[PDB]
RNA sequence: CGAUGAUUUUUGCCCUGCACAUUUUAGAUGGAUACGAAUAAGACUUUUUAGUCGCUGGACCAUAGCAGGCUGGCAACGGUGCGCUUAGCGGAAAGGCUUUGUGCGCUUGCCGGCGGAUAGCAAUGUCAACAUGCGCGGGGAUAAAUCCUUUGCAUACGACUUAG
RNA sequence: CAUCGGUUUGGAGCGGCAGGAUAAUGGCGGAGGAAUGUGGCACGGCUUCUGCUGUGUGUUAUAGCCUCUGACGAUACUGCCA
């Protein structure tokens, strides 16, 4: 709702499509988007039945010319930026300056990954389907439509998690102090007159 | 005193419109925190200003505003119609406007 | 032991309060289909409603008949005192105060500001020696 | 309609398109995978193709009609200078790829590699690797710390080596450098290895074994411009053909209106980038052997 | 027809502690402890009592109700597997040509070769699983001991010894020739 | 639709040979009274031999529920037209007011049969008294003592299109 | 897209501290406010029995002062900004995150004194980051490439490999 | 900016009146009946009978429900307000 300056998506257990179309809408309206981890994200299916959807994508090509057809991206952000770009008028100046609006990332790379990180709840996995349907990882699928890297984004993912864990740590001391400080500063004049107020 | 804001932050969306033909006289406004056609029309007839750069100086500022009014709710998610005194280019797809806080009737 | 971690679900049962249209408290007195219930209070219609539209809440109203009319479930409600049950959680309180903030002026908030500021004094005096 | 009978291409479509190299230096695309239970050493090296010759060998293949048998065989010959490590550069793994994080230099280079980094030698101040060279004031603080960069960050250590040109009898002289990967050991293990190697020489006696299979990597005969008919071996037309013979008759149906890019067409022939698998090494000569 | 609610009651014998979390199962008796992951069925278990354990299904169609005697089978194998054993026991079957069959071990991985299949020279190589132990039988000639404690890995071992020495291109039904599964059951007599 | 139930009352216009006609009289099942008369033509036509011309409408009231607070079982006899033929069928529902099973049954035979409400007669709506009277499964579940069942998976609707926090499913 | 070498004796170039002014902005107008994972689950306490929390960010931080002036006292020995300065961590696009001591301020934690008018009853009523240019100051360094002749590992011509 | 006139879109709009089964319900009182049988009683398996619990019995008890009904009193819905 609010006109944020950056919006920072962890794209862990979000539909494909779904996200897609509320990012297009919101980078059209001005709005600067970054996706992280888009290897994390879901396809509603079961794996075989993107795989096979994916082999028809990859089986499309110019005849004559096979480097003028239709360039098959394997890695996950790019597979995000095509469902994008599908809701995207890109042949125009307006959509060109709205697709320059959006960032798609493998892991969480600098400076994101020292920034808040925020879900939407409409392009949920967890929130959207059926307890009992199949779903596919976007990273699976690219691993096995000939994506490289998925080795070396989940090592510098666990080395992310470590040190993001060291944070959380030293932060989770440090508001523990705080909370006692408040409580001792409570039943005070201020405190009182405070919660009057409903604060 | 960090913040001197005066005004609700809005953006201009699109002009009113079909699927094929637009219709510049009519721009539509997202007003930043309104969801709802009830917060909405709390917005009806306040002042809207596009406030933009130009290359000339004129009377020596380089700020130039066209000026505008709520004039009616778009839909059901809390956007509104503006009428300006001239047309918003469509340059301005996406840019900020200003959703002045008067003919106050608070 | 065996040691099976259990759910902690809230059940749809009669007795079972729950908030309708995030404001008025009732309770469920009894079960319609998977998606519907039939429901009643002191403050509120009794009415035929869609566990969609309401929350359930921790509280249960206990030793409530099924199909308990209008007059009995007032009365078993104001014996058990659902509402000061009610007012002592913290979900009660949270909605309180955020009906309290919404009833603030401008002359209130900065009323806030200077005594919140007063407090944060107070709090980081203390927190540098603690 | 159909080909009234069947017959295969003419041409591989994998070795398209068929230009010229980038570089007259065949440049290894693929290196052999890291081993770390292995010592450290090179995994290539660069010599100068002399010329071919013939041998004469006892074939010991049993079941063959040849078993114990003499048989000539054509042999090639490449004249291997050792070669003389220069640098080391360390590789850093990344979701986009191997990147390049840190190049290290030896103190001195040598004249004939200083010249790979000019086109007009005799005009030039001869200023390169200058305040490189002055890096190294008696401390060299910032060598090391360039080389703990490369320790503690890269994940692939390649070495920086040039040949001895002049050893050869061309008229060139230039030195040819070239990144060789060094496999083996861990990371700390190559870049000691590669700074103790620093102005120092390498020969193949240590990097290729006699018996060993190799592969060579090297940029092919030139040609120039080709004709369909040698390009790709397509069948020469009849002899009463008007406007000549030397054609395909057919570059296309009428529908996709356009030229494929699978029927040969004239072009550039040789001088194109080629990796040969499998060469046996018959013979690892020394220099200083006098027979 | 969405069935309101749906019940199975797994029982735990006195020496064996089921333990579960998260839809974990940790089978802990008196022949080692066994795991199993039941991450992609949605069933939610109530400890009755030291003895009894309910597994329940709410609101469940039929595969989703389906889905759970399956569960209730696969903890109660795995509790029998950590308490009573398991062990498959194979036969071989040949016309003229012995079957050799061996217990090797290489590259510090133990395998079951099986040679002179048919009278072919190829050597058949099956790797067994870890927690699987394979045995040439003293008592029985031409028989096969698999024993171990999960069900699953015992009786894919047997499976993969079984379908290795497939005959091809000849009438299966006159060349009976293979390693098959004579019985199944205990480790420990009943 | 949006239903109610009403009594619909004709006759044959009044003849010099018979100057009292024989009233009749239905229950219909229709959005409005415009609707409610429509259907009650459609049926007498069915039945004997009248027409809107040679007839005579003379009470359309709605028939209110008696206890609409009250938790009954509904049996629904219908004869229904599908693809290939005619069809009858027994159908029970569980709701608090008559109509609102009958609404609940131009749903379902949409969802389950495709029959519109065209293709639909209703023959008879009976209030199950005895839980003997319930035949179908589907609604004697819900006529067990003491019957209890949780809401797993709880999805909440979001107001704002971003949210700050790891989303639950807890209720 | 990366690493690396050398970067004009010219009044030309690089780095850096200021100051002035300009062109531009797909569009600042308090803060992009950092665990991870699961969801038929999480986090606390007693106990592993049970109780409690969430049921949205209408949150948290910041926010009072001529767009924030000039002065004084009181209470604490804190907070915050700038400046050097100590050490550590961070290579995925690290270019950032903490940290040491120190100086100058300000402090709305509390109480005061003085000042704002006339922009006239509104007119964005002009206050931001990036970049360039120009004046100084402080340092710092002192090239190549192309044509040309030659070469034939190349070649229609360009290009390419060489040497000078 | 104010006020006027014309057109027009709204409000969690407010009030008054009318009609229907002179709403149906609901609350109160009376009559009758039953079970998805409360208490109680009798057999049981786990509980120092620690919302204990199951199965039988029978009819408000230490819960209640259903049907009919007598006098009230509302609201919903649909209309109208010059």
């Amino acid at each position: 709702s609010s006109f944020e300056k950056v919006v920072v998506i962890d794209g862990k257990g979000h539909l494909l499509g779904r996200l897609a179309s509320i990012v297009s809408k919101q980078i059209l309206n001005g709005q600067k988007v970054v996706v992280v981890r888009c290897e994390e994200l879901n396809i509603s299916g079961e794996f075989f039945r993107n795989k096979l959807k994916y082999h028809d994508y990859l089986r499309k090509a110019t005849r004559y010319n096979k480097k003028k057809g239709p360039f098959h991206f394997r890695a996950p952000s790019r597979i995000l930026y095509k469902a994008i770009r599908g809701m995207i008028p890109h042949k125009t100046a307006r959509g060109k300056a709205a697709l320059e609006r959006l960032k798609v990332f493998e892991g969480v790379p600098p400076p994101y990954d020292k920034k808040k990180r925020v879900v939407v709840p409409q392009a949920l996995r967890v929130l959207r389907l059926k307890p009992g349907r199949k779903y596919t990882t976007v990273g699976k699928l690219s691993s096995a439509v000939g994506w490289k890297y998925e080795s070396v984004v989940e090592k510098l993912e666990e080395k992310r998690k470590v040190q993001s864990a060291e944070y959380y740590a030293k932060k989770k001391a440090l508001t523990k102090k705080l909370n006692a400080a408040k409580a001792s500063t409570a039943e005070s004049e201020a405190a009182q007159k405070l919660a009057a107020f409903g604060y | 005193a960090e913040s001197h804001r005066l005004y609700v932050k809005g953006k201009h969306i699109s002009y009113q419109r079909s699927k094929s033909v637009t219709n510049p006289n009519v721009s539509l406004i997202q007003i930043e925190g309104v969801a709802s056609p009830k917060d909405a029309k709390f917005y009806l007839g306040k002042r809207i200003a596009y406030v933009y750069r130009a290359p000339k100086e004129i009377r020596g500022s380089k700020i130039r505003v066209i000026w505008g009014k709520v004039t009616r709710t778009h839909g059901n998610n809390g956007l509104v119609r503006a009428n300006f005194k001239k047309n918003l280019p469509p340059k301005t797809f996406g840019a900020s406007v200003r959703i002045m806080l008067y003919p106050s009737n608070i | 032991s065996s040691t099976v971690k259990a759910a902690n679900w809230r059940f749809v049962e009669v007795g079972r309060v729950v908030l309708v249209d995030n404001k008025e408290l009732a309770t469920i007195v009894e079960i319609i289909d998977q998606k519907r219930v039939l429901i009643d209070g002191p403050k509120i219609q009794r009415q035929a409603i869609a566990l969609a539209k309401i929350v359930l809440t921790p509280i249960v109203l206990p030793n409530l008949p099924r199909g308990s009319r209008t007059a009995t479930v007032t009365k078993k409600w104001a014996a058990a005192d659902i509402d000061a049950k009610w007012a002592a959680s913290g979900w009660a309180k949270k909605l309180a105060n955020k009906e309290r903030r919404s009833q603030l002026s401008d002359f209130e908030r900065f009323q806030v500001m200077v005594l919140k500021k007063q407090r944060r004094f107070a709090t980081k005096k203390a927190l540098v020696k603690a | 309609s159909h080909r009234k009978y069947e017959a295969p291409r003419h041409g591989s479509l994998g070795f398209l398109p068929r230009k010229r190299a980038a570089k007259q230096r065949g440049r290894v695309k693929s290196f052999p995978k890291d081993v770390k239970s292995k010592p450290v050493a090179l995994t290539a090296f660069l010599g100068y193709k002399a010329g071919m010759t013939t041998i004469v060998r006892d074939l010991d293949r049993p079941g063959s009609k040849m078993h114990k048998r003499e048989v000539v065989e054509a042999a090639t010959v490449v004249d291997t200078p050792p070669m003389v490590v220069v640098g080391v550069v360390g590789y850093v793994e990344t979701p986009r790829g191997l990147r390049s994080l840190t190049t290290v230099w030896a103190e001195h280079l040598s004249e004939e590699v200083r010249r790979r980094f000019y086109k007009n030698w005799y005009k030039s101040k001869k200023k390169a690797f200058t305040k490189y060279s002055g890096k190294y004031a008696t401390d060299a603080k910032q060598v090391e710390t360039e080389l703990a960069r490369i320790k503690k960050y890269a994940s692939v250590v390649r070495v920086l080596a040039h040949t001895q040109i002049k050893k050869t009898p061309l008229s060139q002289k230039k030195a040819h450098l070239a990144e060789i990967q060094i496999n083996g050991g861990s990371v700390s293990d190559k870049v000691d290895w590669a700074k103790e190697h620093f102005e120092k020489e390498v020969s193949v006696d240590s990097v290729f074994e006699q018996d060993e299979m190799i592969d060579v990597i090297a940029v092919t005969k030139g040609h120039g411009f080709e004709g369909v008919t040698h390009r790709w071996g397509t069948k020469k037309l009849p002899r009463k053909t008007h406007r000549g013979l030397r054609k395909v008759a057919c570059i296309g149906a009428w529908h996709p209106a356009n030229v494929n890019w699978t029927v040969a067409r004239a072009g550039q022939n040789g001088y194109h980038h080629r990796t040969s698998i499998n060469h046996k090494v018959y013979r690892v000569g020394k220099g200083t052997d006098e027979a | 027809m969405k069935y309101i609610q749906t019940d199975q009651i797994l029982d735990i014998p006195e020496g064996v502690t089921v333990d579960i979390k998260a839809r974990v199962v940790k089978v802990t008796g008196p022949r080692g402890e066994l795991t199993k992951d039941l991450k992609h069925i949605d069933v939610t278990f109530n400890k009755i009592n030291n003895r009894a354990i309910k597994i329940t299904v709410h609101n469940g169609d039929r595969k989703h109700v389906a889905a759970l005697r399956t569960v209730k089978s696969l903890i109660a194998n795995l509790i029998t597997g950590v308490t009573k054993g398991y062990k498959y026991k194979m036969r071989f079957v040949y016309a003229h040509f012995p079957i050799n069959v061996n217990i090797i071990k290489k590259d510090g991985q133990d395998y079951v070769e099986i040679r002179n299949f048919l009278g072919e020279k190829r050597v058949r190589e099956v790797k067994i699983h870890e927690g699987v132990t394979m045995e040439i039988s003293s008592t029985q000639k031409d028989e096969l001991i698999v024993s171990g404690n999960s069900l699953e890995a015992v009786s894919q071992n047997a499976a993969d010894i079984q379908q290795i020495c497939r005959v091809r291109n000849k009438d299966i039904r006159k060349f009976l020739d293979g390693i098959y599964v004579s019985e199944r059951g205990t480790i420990v007599e009943e | 639709s949006r239903l109610n139930e009403y009594q619909v009352i004709g006759r044959n216009l009044p003849t010099e040979s018979v100057p009292e006609p024989k009233l009749f009289r239905m229950r219909i099942f229709a959005p409005n009274t415009v609707v409610a008369k429509s259907r009650y033509w459609y049926f007498l036509q069915k039945l004997h031999k009248v027409k809107k011309a040679s007839g005579e409408i003379v009470s359309v009231n709605i028939i209110s529920e008696a206890k609409p607070t009250k938790v009954k079982t509904f049996g629904i006899w219908l004869r229904y037209e599908s693809r290939s033929g005619i069809h009858n069928m027994y159908k029970e529902y569980r709701d608090v007011t008559r109509v609102g099973a009958v609404e609940t049954m131009y749903q379902d035979l949409a969802a389950r049969h495709r029959a519109r409400f065209r293709s639909i007669h209703i023959l008879k709506v009976v209030e199950l008294e005895k839980t003997d009277d319930v035949k179908r499964q589907y609604v004697k579940q819900f006529l067990t003592k003491d019957l209890k069942f949780p809401l797993p998976h709880r999805v909440q609707k979001s107001k704002k299109l971003f949210q700050a926090t790891a989303p639950t499913t807890f209720y």
